[PDB]
C-alpha cells in the first residue's frame, strides 16, 4: 500500500531531520568547547 | 501509480541520506570527545 509507505517514509524523514538538527547543534557546542580547551592549553 | 512508485524511490534515497548524515555527525562527535579527553588529560598533567 503506497499511500501508507509514502506516509511512513515522510514521518521517518521528519524525525530524522529534527534529530540531525539537534545533533548538529550538539556538535557545534562540543567543537567550540574543544577549541576553547585547546587554546587554553596553548595560551597557559 | 507510476509517479507514486518513483516518489517512493526518491523518498527512500532522502531518508538514507539523512541517516548517513546523522552517522557522519556522530563520527565527528566521537572524534571531538576523544580529542577533548586527550587535551583534558594533558591539562591535568600540567596543573600538577
Amino acid at each position: 500500500e503506497l499511500k501508507k509507505e509514502s506516509e511512513s517514509l515522510r514521518l521517518k524523514i521528519l524525525v530524522l531531520r529534527n534529530e540531525l538538527e539537534r545533533q548538529k547543534k550538539a556538535l557545534g557546542r562540543e567543537v567550540a568547547f574543544l577549541h576553547k580547551q585547546q587554546m587554553a592549553l596553548q595560551d597557559k | 501509480s507510476e509517479q507514486l512508485q518513483r516518489e517512493l524511490k526518491e523518498l527512500a534515497l532522502e531518508e538514507e541520506r539523512l541517516i548517513q548524515e546523522l552517522e557522519d555527525v556522530e563520527k565527528n562527535r566521537k572524534v571531538v570527545a576523544e580529542n577533548l579527553e586527550k587535551v583534558q588529560a594533558e591539562a591535568e598533567r600540567l596543573d600538577q
